[PDB]
């Protein structure tokens, strides 16, 4: 799961 | 003749969020479809690669959202002050308004300097  | 506000969406190269940015633009277009831009313009700068970018307007025409391409860029210097100034001067030339706002999409690391 990716974040900025 | 909208003259009140330009919303500038600024999407410089992010390495791996490009697809997310396209969905952000699609989501914002769903709002343009409701004919809310009588006094305002939406202008978008987006890097499609690290070295290629486009400037375009989202507008409402014949009952629909539409992309009006304003210009393209080769090797824009978007990590430099001069490059950012030149892009913002393009935004102002294409969209002369009383007010401007900026929406910046990318990876963030607060105040941390690039050079550590």
């Amino acid at each position: 799961v990716l974040t900025x | 003749v909208p003259t009140e506000q330009t919303v500038f969406m600024y999407l410089p190269w992010s390495d791996n969020l490009t697809s997310n940015f396209y969905q952000n633009i699609s989501d914002l277009e769903s709002v343009v479809e409701k004919n809310i831009l009588k006094d305002e313009r939406i202008i978008i700068f987006m890097c499609t690669t690290a070295t290629k970018a486009t400037l375009f307007e989202l507008a409402y025409e014949n009952g629909k959202s539409v992309h009006k391409t304003l210009k393209n860029y080769t090797d824009p210097a978007y990590t430099t002050a001069e490059g950012i100034t030149s892009i913002l001067n393009d935004v102002q030339r294409y969209s002369p308004t009383k007010r401007y706002s900026m929406v910046i999409g990318c990876h963030g690391m607060g105040w941390i300097p690039v050079s550590n």
